[PDB]
RNA sequence: AAACUGCGAAUGGCUCAUUAAAUCAGUUAUGGUUCCUUUGGUCGCUCGUACUUGGAUAACUGUGGUAAUUCUAGAGCUAAUACAUGCCGACGGGCGCUGACCCCCUUCGCGGGGGGGAUGCGUGCAUUUAUCAGUGGUGACUCUAGAUAACCUCGGGCCGAUCGCACGCCGGCGGCGACGACCCAUUCGAACGUCUGCCCUAUCAACUUUCGAUGGUAGUCGCCGUGCCUACCAUGGUGACCACGGGUGACGGGGAAUCAGGGUUCGAUUCCGGAGAGGGAGCCUGAGAAACGGCUACCACAUCCAAGGAAGGCAGCAGGCGCGCAAAUU
């Protein structure tokens, strides 16, 4: 799955912008590619279009369906899963616990 | 401009705090509370400037955060808490209680009261209104809302409330012959008997007051605070009994006291 | 933006005014809520002090009142026919206060049927719809019919009100501000007010 | 003497005029209830306000205004506006250097209710302060005193 | 607390209104 | 420690450019508005999974892009005081209703008048369209309170889904707190009303009214009153008692420089009020800003650049340059 990336200048690809190059958006809280410094602050930033072309420095991909072969450093390796649930409902759901 | 101010310049502070000008630029800006900014006494002023229990504001903060100060029976940790007229300050560790009463020079006197008298206070009622299914209400000068008041209590009367329960114990009607105190203006701090009230519709009423020694003065109705029924007070008056002395008699008493005591 | 200050205005003598400050936030104005007729669409605008105003943009339902009978029902708004301020507020059909509207008469008519004990009125063409004549004829005891008769004794509807009830529409006045509260409420026009507004609409047409 | 001379219906908002009547007990226009109040400070409501028919939302007696603040006086100078008149207030201003005064005046545009009829230029009018009624109008005529040089 | 305060005020109001009625009767006696 | 959340950052400090009934001062009003916080503090007043509910996301771990910033993307986890759409609890209710049963006063002829009863309807002052009492107030309300008919917002609406070391009571109860939250109380305010008072100038005598100029009516908008704005209507409104126009090396005041008495000058400057943050303009958040040690543009300057781009605002404290007769320590 194409999950985004950065262009030649490192600018990230915004999800909704349907273009090939770069645009300047007045971003705010709740948008990607922006972290507000103070509450209510909006800043205009340059972001890359979500359409993939050759003028990208990196393109992030997510494996959603495995094949018949394991990549030497991507699938055989088992990065440990840690930090189990904390909310009591999540605890009794994950371990499949009843009311009592 | 742009919202409320949080500072108070030391020279813009109320003059009855008796602050001096060389200590600092700022005065303790009293916090919002039951009493107005210009007619209150911040707890730091009382604890440091009057009682001299503390030398700096930090020591006042230590005293207050040790939960030693009770205003109207409630522990108050705010050092700029506005304490005002008839408010009871009780310090249990040292076992003394004070009532904030104006002295005859318009300033809050250090008036010590017995622990029996520290269980109540007098509150002048500011408005009476009916709300929430025909339930009468009562607003005092202390910003206390007391539900279900006596139907005979009207505006400008003063009630007596027990501090522990916060309920009306007794009340004095506003009428001629009743003792009163002046809480604002030139005659602020004076105690006398109400003799006559002049009503000016659409404007401020004028109440005329006579001292024990027959001195007669007047002030606006909003500045009148009736103390007791008739000429006897329901609270203990300060060292001066509300009599304002002319500067000649003040000087004469000072000279006589200097002569007699060596 | 839009300002409501008075210091941009000429003096009473007619002299020009020189501003001593630039526009303040508390002097602002906002675009009008041209509340048209359509499916309910209300936008919320945050105002001074953190309170909320309900900027209604589309409304087709309102809580109108029949003052003489003291019967207020939720009713559908059909049309606007008179505006005492601007003609274009009728041509473009915007709901503002004190504008004359056409509302349905079905809830008031149905309540009147629940009131109905009157003698023969307008029942010529009939309706022949079953389970509706229960509310007019019914089976009832003696004292219930006595109460209904004593209610009929004081039943009196104006001829103009009848003529409107035949058409299924009623003339009403918007007594609320839809652009500020989000509600288009009011009262049904009756009496000399109804006559006056009928003359106004007739002369306009 | 039509009252409805505007594009909207003119009526006192407080008075409900659509109450159900009785046919056998009604012959001609029975009554239209009149809303009026007595303003404070000892001002008596004029008769023409109580038994009149005019609709004035700025009238101190039959309108929505409340009189509060300054009670002033002046002489009527112009009556060329609808329900509004211009009064002139003359006073003497002290100049301390010369120990003398100078004549000065200010015109106030005040609202005049239709309860005061046949008010003439030169009459002394008592005005009361109210909320801003227009751009320049902040006072309402409360009592009209006929000039000494009148009929 | 609400119930008790309402009851106490009802009793006080009954007393106050009864004394007002008695005072009005005494005034109209003269 | 980090990070999410909350709060503050709208105070303070600086400067006096603009500004001549403007600001400001005394006086008065808000019965024409809003108000974080403090303090009293309606907080079982709703009549048919509650022994605790749900997408998440930071910190953290890892993969990165860009010459560059307090730039940020992708992936793996995990919380709550961004947020409750419960009615096991007052659960018998009470109150007001489109009415299947009931009994009476001289009488077997339609007789005028009384109380219970269910499937079927509803039940709070912040939100607008309603009588007699008109609970309690004001000088004065179209005030407050009450009653009936209804309504109640995609961008919903208040009636609590959480923490605090002692060990204690005849599947249950309990004491102190903390934090929230509608709404009432002017605590701090703010805003808007011009009652009176301001420098020089007529070589400024008439000014305002396609563009609101003065008023009226109805609305829009606004927190509210109001030509504040719109439509229609009426021609008004202000001036030699200086309007209007121009100038000011004009921020206003408290106040400061001689004492005969009277005055003449000054007040950028530590207190109060106002305004501004290079010049304009427009906004987000918020109770409060048209905020600039917030954002977004344009105008004028100006910084880094790998030339793709990115980042600016000392009339804050110090310090530089410049300007100058003229003013201090990074």
């Amino acid at each position: 799955r194409i999950s985004g990336g950065n262009d030649k200048q490192g600018f990230p690809m915004k999800q909704g912008v349907l273009t090939h190059g770069r645009v300047r958006l007045l971003l705010s809280k709740g948008h990607s590619c922006y972290r507000p410094r103070r509450t209510g602050e909006r800043k205009r930033k340059s972001v890359r279009g979500c359409i993939v072309d050759a003028n990208l420095s990196v393109l992030n991909l997510v494996i959603v369906k495995k094949g018949e072969k394991d990549i030497p450093g991507l699938t055989d390796t088992t990065v440990p899963r840690r930090l189990g649930p904390k909310r009591a409902s999540r605890i009794r759901k994950l371990f499949n616990l009843s009311k009592e | 401009a742009r919202g409320p101010k949080k500072h108070l310049k030391r020279v813009a502070a109320p003059k009855h705090w008796m602050l001096d000008k060389l200590t600092g630029v700022f005065a303790p800006r009293p916090s919002t509370g039951p009493h107005k900014l210009r007619e209150c006494l911040p707890l730091i002023i009382f604890l440091r400037n009057r009682l001299k229990y503390a030398l700096t504001g930090d020591e006042v903060k230590k005293i207050c955060m040790q939960r030693f100060i009770k205003i109207d029976g409630k522990v108050r940790t705010d050092i700029t808490y506005p304490a005002g007229f008839m408010d009871v300050i009780s310090i249990d560790k040292t076992g003394e209680n004070f009532r904030l009463i104006y002295d005859t020079k318009g300033r809050f006197a250090v008036h010590r009261i017995t622990p029996e008298e520290a269980k109540y206070k007098l509150c002048k009622v500011r408005k009476i209104f009916v709300g929430t299914k025909g339930i009468p209400h009562l607003v005092t000068h202390d910003a206390r809302t007391i539900r279900y008041p006596d139907p005979l209590i009207k505006v400008n009367d003063t009630i007596q409330i027990d501090l522990e329960t916060g309920k009306i114990t007794d009340f004095i009607k506003f009428d001629t012959g009743n003792l009163c105190m002046v809480t604002g203006g030139a005659n602020l701090g004076r105690i006398g008997v109400i003799t006559n009230r002049e009503r000016h519709p659409g404007s401020f009423d004028v109440v005329h007051v006579k001292d024990a020694n027959g001195n007669s003065f007047a002030t606006r109705l909003s500045n009148i605070f009736v103390i007791g029924k008739g000429n006897k007070p329901w609270i203990s008056l300060p060292r001066g009994k509300g009599i304002r002395l002319t500067i000649a008699e003040e000087r004469d008493k000072r000279l006589a006291a200097k002569q007699s005591s060596g | 933006g839009i300002s409501r200050d008075n210091w941009h205005k000429r003096r009473k003598t007619g002299g020009k005014r020189k501003p001593y400050h630039k526009k303040r936030k508390y002097e602002l104005g906002r675009p009008a809520a041209n509340t048209k007729i359509g499916p309910r669409r209300i936008h919320t605008v945050r105002v001074r002090g953190g309170n909320k105003k309900y900027r209604a943009l589309r409304l087709d339902v309102g809580n109108f009142s029949w003052g003489s009978e003291c019967c207020t029902r939720k009713t559908r708004i059909i049309d606007v026919v008179y505006n005492a301020s601007n003609n274009e507020l009728v041509r473009t059909k915007t709901l503002v206060k004190n504008c004359i509207v056409l509302i349905d008469s079905t809830p008031y008519r149905q309540w009147y049927e629940s009131h109905y004990a009157l003698p023969l009125g307008r029942k010529k063409g009939a309706k022949l719809t079953p389970e509706e004549e229960e509310i007019l004829n019914k089976k009832r005891s003696k004292k219930i019919q006595k109460k209904y008769d004593e209610r009929k004794k004081n039943a009196k509807i104006s001829s103009l009100l009848e003529e409107q009830f035949q058409q299924g529409k009623l003339l009403a006045c918007i007594a609320s501000r839809p652009g500020q509260c989000g509600r288009a409420d009011g009262y049904v026009l009756e009496g000399k007010e109804l006559e006056f507004y009928l003359r106004k609409i007739k002369a306009r047409k | 003497a039509d009252i409805q001379t505007e594009r909207a219906y003119q009526k006192q908002p407080t008075i409900f005029q659509n109450k159900k009547r009785v046919l056998l007990g009604e012959t001609g226009k029975e009554k239209l209830p009149r809303y009026y109040k007595n303003i404070g400070l000892g001002f008596k409501t004029p008769k023409e306000a109580i038994e009149g028919t005019y609709i004035d939302k700025k009238c101190p007696f039959t309108g929505n205004v409340s009189i509060r603040g300054r009670i002033l006086s002046g002489v009527v100078t112009k009556m060329k506006m609808q329900r509004t008149i211009v009064i002139r207030r003359d006073y003497l201003h002290y100049i301390r250097k010369y120990n003398r005064f100078e004549k000065r005046h200010k015109n106030m545009s005040v609202h005049l209710s239709p309860c005061f009829r046949d008010v003439q230029i030169g009459d002394i009018v008592t005005v009361g302060e109210c909320r801003p009624l227009s751009k320049t109008v902040r006072f309402n005529v409360l009592k009209v005193t006929k000039a000494a040089g009148t009929k | 607390k609400n119930k008790e305060e309402a009851a106490e005020y009802a009793k006080l109001l009954a007393k106050r209104m009864k004394e007002a009625r008695e005072k009005r009767q005494e005034q109209i006696a003269k």
